[PDB]
RNA sequence: GGGUUCUAACUCAGGUAUAACAAUACCGAGGACAAUGUAUGGUGGGUAGUUUGACUGGGGCGGUCU
RNA sequence: AAUUCCUUGUCAGGUAAGUUCUGACCUGCACGAAUGGCAUAAUGAUGGCAGCGCUGUCUCCAGCAGAGACUCAGUGAAAUCGAAAUCGCAGUGAAGAUGCUGUGUACCCGCGGCUAGACGGAAAGACCCCGUGAACCUUUACUACAGCUUUACAUUGAAC
RNA sequence: UUUAUUAAAAACACAGCACUCUGCAAACACGAAAGUGGACGUAUAGGGUGUGAUGCCUGCCCGGUGCUGGAAGGUUAAUU
RNA sequence: GAAGUGGCAAAUACCAUGCUUCCAGGAAAAGCUUCUAAGGCUAUAAACGAAUCGUACCCUAAACCGA
RNA sequence: GGCUCAAACUAGGAGCCGAAGCUGCGGAUUUGAAACUUGUUUUCAAGUGGUAGGGGAGCGUUGUGUAAGCCUGUGAAGGUGUGUCGUAAGGCAUGCUGGAGGUAUCACAAGAGCGAAUGCUGACGUGAGUAACGAUAAUGCGAGUGAAAAGCUCGCACGCCGGAAGAUCAAGGGUUCCAGUCCAACGUUAAUCGGGGCUGGGUGAGUCGACCCCUAAGGCGAGGCCGAAAGGCGUAGUCG
RNA sequence: CCACUGUCGUUGAAAAGCCAGGGGAUGACUUGUGGAUAGGGGUGAAAGGCUAAUCAAACUCGGUGACAGCUGGUUCUCCC
RNA sequence: GUCAAGUAAUGAAGCGCACAUGGUGGAUGCCUUGGCAGUCAGAGGCGAUGAAAGACGUGACAGCCUGCGAUAAGCUUCGGGGAGGCGGCAAUAUCCUGUGAUCCGGAGAUUUCUGAAUGGGGAAACCCACUUACCAUAAGGUAGGUAUCUUGUACAAGAAGCGAACGAGGGGAAGUGAAACAUCUCAGUACCCUUAGGAAAAGACAUCAAAUGAGAUUCCCCAAGUAGCGGCGAGCGAACGGGGAGAAGCCGAUUAAUGCUAAUGUAGAAGAACAGCGUGGGAAAGCUGACCGUAGUAGGUGAUAGUCCUGUAUUCGAAACAUUAGCGUUAACAUAUUAAGUAGGGCGGGACACGAGAAAUCCUGUCUGAAGAUGGGGGGACCAUCCUCCAAGGCUAAAUACUCCUGACUGACCGAUAGUGAACCAGUACCGUGAGGGAAAGGCGAAAAGAACCCCUGUGAGGGGAGUGAAAUAGAACCUGAAACCGUGUGCGUACAAGCAGUAGGAGCCUCAAUUUAUUGGGGUGACUGCGUACCUUUUGUAUAAUGGGUCAGCGACUUAUAUUCUGUAGCAAGGUUAACCGUUUAGGGGAGCCGUAGGGAAACCGAGUCUUAAUAGGGCGUCUAG
């Protein structure tokens, strides 16, 4: 019972090979090198998939100050004045208000400052 | 493998890796690490877990009407033609016939008809049992396994 | 410079031939396992 | 319990014959020695096989080892 | 001193200046009489030192000639090589960073040079240690054996 | 003369010198032995060792270890 | 369809396997000439032979030894 | 960077940012627990970083039975894409290529899975169109031939050797010798040329050499001597 | 016939050479042809030299897949 | 419109990515002419009548291979067979063949030179002879003889050398293990040497046993990893007896011919049964319907055939020669007559599982040395008693060992880096003075139908048409045709920007599909932003400036046999299970043996107990179930 493995030596270094599409040089043709760059690869985007949470957070935090610092107080004192006054609406949807709706967010500001 | 005595080269010097043999299994040509000898795969069956496994069988044939009576299959002529229509009147045209003293003649009636056999009780065995669709036993047969088994 | 070879037909048969061969029971051994190894070339 | 003598074993890498080498015969010289086999004591780097520790502020040296 | 550790010993000579050289002293660590002592003409592609001559050895390099190097045409290697989008500095850090931090600088690509780095290439460090590793050599290491030698028996006898 | 291929020398050899062995089937060497070399030589010869032309020369020590001679005593194998 | 003989110089080759010296003292066997032992030869010629193998080419080299 | 009633420090206070911690939401999984009860179902609780290592469950490959089956020229294996499915190993479908085989399922057996071993074999990169083109005795030009001429042939001139780089051999080689023809490869470039390919030819002896006769060193050696065997020696001789 | 100095060459024209010099060059010389000595053996004007680019024990094959407490490597997946 | 300020877009010497399309290369898949492992039978030699191995020749035709030998791909003859043929690459030419060729089988003739090589020599394939008879007349030809050694009467018969393994014998290591090493192990192995036969050797009791005795040798399963041996270490390791295979005992159980008889072998002969339709280059596959079968899973044929071919089942042939067996005859050798330098002993060794040990027994280098049936050997120091058996004469089948080989058949063996080193012009090329080492290299197509002719080119290579073919990116380096690697085309990006080259976002552009028309979705690209120092190994710790890797493709490392323990599972269960063997063979038989069912104690011995002890005490180990 002689095995050849060839043929399925063939398509595993296919399937990491056709993982390294658009890879410079080496790295999307010779398997020695693409298949460490293919784990090094799903080694960012497992810890990238945290930081990417991590990296959202920060940007609608930067749009709500500046959307309350257009109209009146800081982040820290609007975020302040939302907890005290009840509002539940995450910074994700804040920031969109900010970016998309100067009125409704200017509404929301008076809320939180009527609230301190 | 032929050859293979000296040393290719030197141990230290050359800058390749050190080489003890040119029929090492690393080389292509060289000997197979761990190559295959003739083996004995024949396996101990207790006889009681054989008459045991026998026995299963038989009941197995009666549960599922895979085995048939007959009280004798006797032919005239040693002539295919004959036990064909025979098992085409008995309903079993691909069949293990099992008989005592299995004739001179019946043997050469079944020995072109291709899924049918035909076997003295004393040369059955398990998989002739299990593999053909019918069993045709004469009466005499099983009784003989009756007393074997 | 000079080199190892040096050749001379009379030196060479005399020393590896047919005949210094077969004058001795080891060069008939040296024959006899030329010949099962099928050479095509017994001696110089 | 030793020496002396003898010759016949044994020795001659003596002479004379045997063409030669060897052996053989005779003669001559030795001679129970020598030499060889077995056994045995001595001697024997001529040759073989080996050994010649560990800890350790590197190892060796020193010290130590229960 | 082909020998002197201390040591460049001391004194004399030679030089402007001499840890070398020559002469002498004797305090010979640690000369010495066939593992020869002290000399010695001749000899030596032998060692040390000193001169004349001579000079690109040098001050201090210049010019020139030929063969390469360079360009064109033809042919066409090498070792090396995880992959490269392959800069400096001060830090950091498996402790000396192109690759990490901060910062500075930097438009993309050749060719001729160059060798400061890439702990550059080459050879699984020969030094050193280790391994109950190897070899070969030595001996008053151990154990043997060859050889040589001793006696007993045999070959092997007689007489006084 | 020498480390063919990093050492040519003060290293090796050398004529010369000494000690010692060797009486001839020599000592000594090869070899299992037969057979050989030594040598178709014969102590003015042959072997081993050291030293190393030549000149002047070469002192003391025999405790140790060797070598040579001796045998009174002690010890001492196989054997019986 | 021509010449083709004089002088001089001169080998490490030849005389010469000589000669002279020296010590380190200088192959062998056959062919050949003679003598016999056991038991054809010499002259004259005339006719007729002398087999076989090598022979190219390199050989201080592009042909051998160094891939 | 920049900072001085700080963006420093001391003492307080209030907000906020901030992790793969915790919570929210969805999903998987280990163990244990009440049951139509073997994943038959709904949940619940506690867990689920991991090297050496221990335990568990599977994937794929070659082969045997199942299989005289099933699939396949209306296109097998293989190759190359795409889609799709599973926690994964991987599965499935299908376009193109391909042209003759493959193998469901469940068992069974393994030459059963490769990136490393200065691993082995073949292929092909980088260096790089880079170094080099092998004695600095040297070439110029006119003709010819030719697809093409620095190199071949002829000519004129020039240069080099000439105790050779000329000539005769031996050894060694073995056709390289001569002619005709060809230029792929070989020739470190080109080549019409060649010691290259191909096809023909060429070596003539009583006197040259060998053979032959003779022997040296040294071999072998009727008998002989020695030696477990194998063999070693040696006389006459016989070779050399 | 040698091999003392230097430069060059060191992926060389060359696995030891070239060039300029150097030493011996009637002798213990150089060289051709054949022969002898064979591996713990030979041979050595002695360097452990040389014994076919191999020498503190040649080469080839065999014991042999020597042994290696050493170094390297050790190939599919997921769960505890 | 002019100026000023601000700010887009656009580029590409080249490069990146993706896709398309090639080149190179030769993986993969499928394939086979070649290998590997065996089973059942056979056979186990060839050679002086010249071997094995070779050299040179040999053809219509140049070489190599195959065959053959100057009678040279062959000659004669006897058989077979029946239309083609003059071996392969590899065809062409001249021809042969029903007056029977080619071809196959038996016999014979010829059979150069070398080689045991044998007339002498020798650097193998060469040189040189002598002699007998005959012929020739010239310088020769034909047919012989001429080695050595052994055995027989200067005469006749043998031998020699080569070649697989297995047997018997003479010599006999070391690596290794003992975690060093010397006893010991390795191992009486490797190797060297001598010499047989189809086998060999052994073999009939001067053997065991100690039971109620058996009854030669050999081999297998047990006994048993037991009893022992052993620096009592590492290791080594029986026997008795039981179950089997085979059996045989004799005094020539010898060899070699010859003739009859029977059988076999070496060539051969016959051998059933399928049509139509559709697809297709081609049918054996599809659909429909038949037929043979003592022949249905064979190999082929243009795809998959019981009915197309070759075959298969079955039935059969021999002029000649071989072999096997049976009978008869012949000629060569042998044919003991009961065993003295023997048994035993001393010394030194060796062999026995047994290493000197309390060491029996066997062998013998050395030195000795009986009794001799009123006797002697053995029964593991030795003595007595008892039992058993008669050495110093020779032989003897089978069961057992093996494979250079012949036939048949097989394989959960390989399929071109595998399997032999060798699928192919391989022990070749090549390397080495030599002994010796030692490759690479398979595939067009079903059929060569292997591309007439034209065109470019140098009458070259190479190509494009044409043609062939089902297919020509099947065109000869030819199936498939991967990857590394190198090109060409298209889209996007890229010349102010610093690093493992990705990842998470993300503008723009390009492109396909829907959609009433820029809105999504798929695909390519990726300005700009954040984060982010390869992999392996080895380590306390590696981006490490520590190791390893240039890349790709293929190959490359926990196996096998046996023993043993534990776990799972299955069958049986206080029982379970056979081994070798037999067998018409996975069945059935075979109970020898093994494990379990009892332990204690050194042991005798006793036993749910037993040991220690004076002890009944105490204490130790056991009891107080599943194998």
């Amino acid at each position: 019972a002689r095995v050849k493995r060839g043929v399925q030596a063939n398509r595993r270094h296919k399937k990491i090979l056709k993982r390294a599409k658009g890879y410079y040089g080496a790295r999307s043709r010779v398997y020695r090198v693409a298949v460490q760059a293919v784990t090094k690869a799903g080694q960012y985007a497992y810890r990238d998939r945290r930081n990417k949470k991590r990296t959202f957070r920060r940007l609608w935090i930067a749009r709500i100050n500046a959307g309350a610092r257009l109209n009146g107080l800081s982040y820290s004192r609007f975020i302040n004045g939302m907890k005290k006054a009840n509002i539940t609406i995450d910074r994700r949807v804040l920031a969109d208000i900010a970016m998309h709706d100067a009125a409704t967010f200017g509404a929301l500001v008076e809320k939180a400052k009527a609230e301190l | 493998v032929s050859g293979g005595g000296i040393k290719p080269w030197r141990q230290k010097g050359t800058g390749r890796a050190r080489a003890g043999s040119i029929r090492s299994p690393i080389w292509r040509g060289g000997g197979r690490a761990f190559a295959a000898k003739p083996q004995d795969w024949s396996q101990k069956v207790n006889r009681k877990m054989y008459r045991g496994a026998m026995q299963c069988i038989l009941a197995e044939l009666i549960r599922q009407e895979r085995l048939i009576l007959v009280e004798e299959l006797t032919i005239s002529a040693p002539k295919t033609k004959e036990l064909i229509a025979k098992l085409s009147e008995l309903n079993a045209p691909r069949a293990l016939i099992i008989t005592k003293e299995v004739d001179e003649n019946l043997y050469l009636a079944a020995r072109n008809i291709p899924h049918v056999n035909v076997l003295d009780t004393s040369e059955v065995d398990p998989v002739s049992l299990i593999a053909f669709d019918k069993v045709i036993m004469s009466v005499e047969a099983a009784k003989q396994f009756e007393e074997a088994l | 410079m000079k080199r190892t070879f040096q050749p001379s037909v009379i030196k060479r048969k005399r020393t590896h031939g047919f005949r210094a061969r077969m004058a001795t029971k080891k060069g008939r051994q040296v024959l006899a396992r030329r010949r099962a190894k099928g050479r095509h070339r017994l001696t110089v």
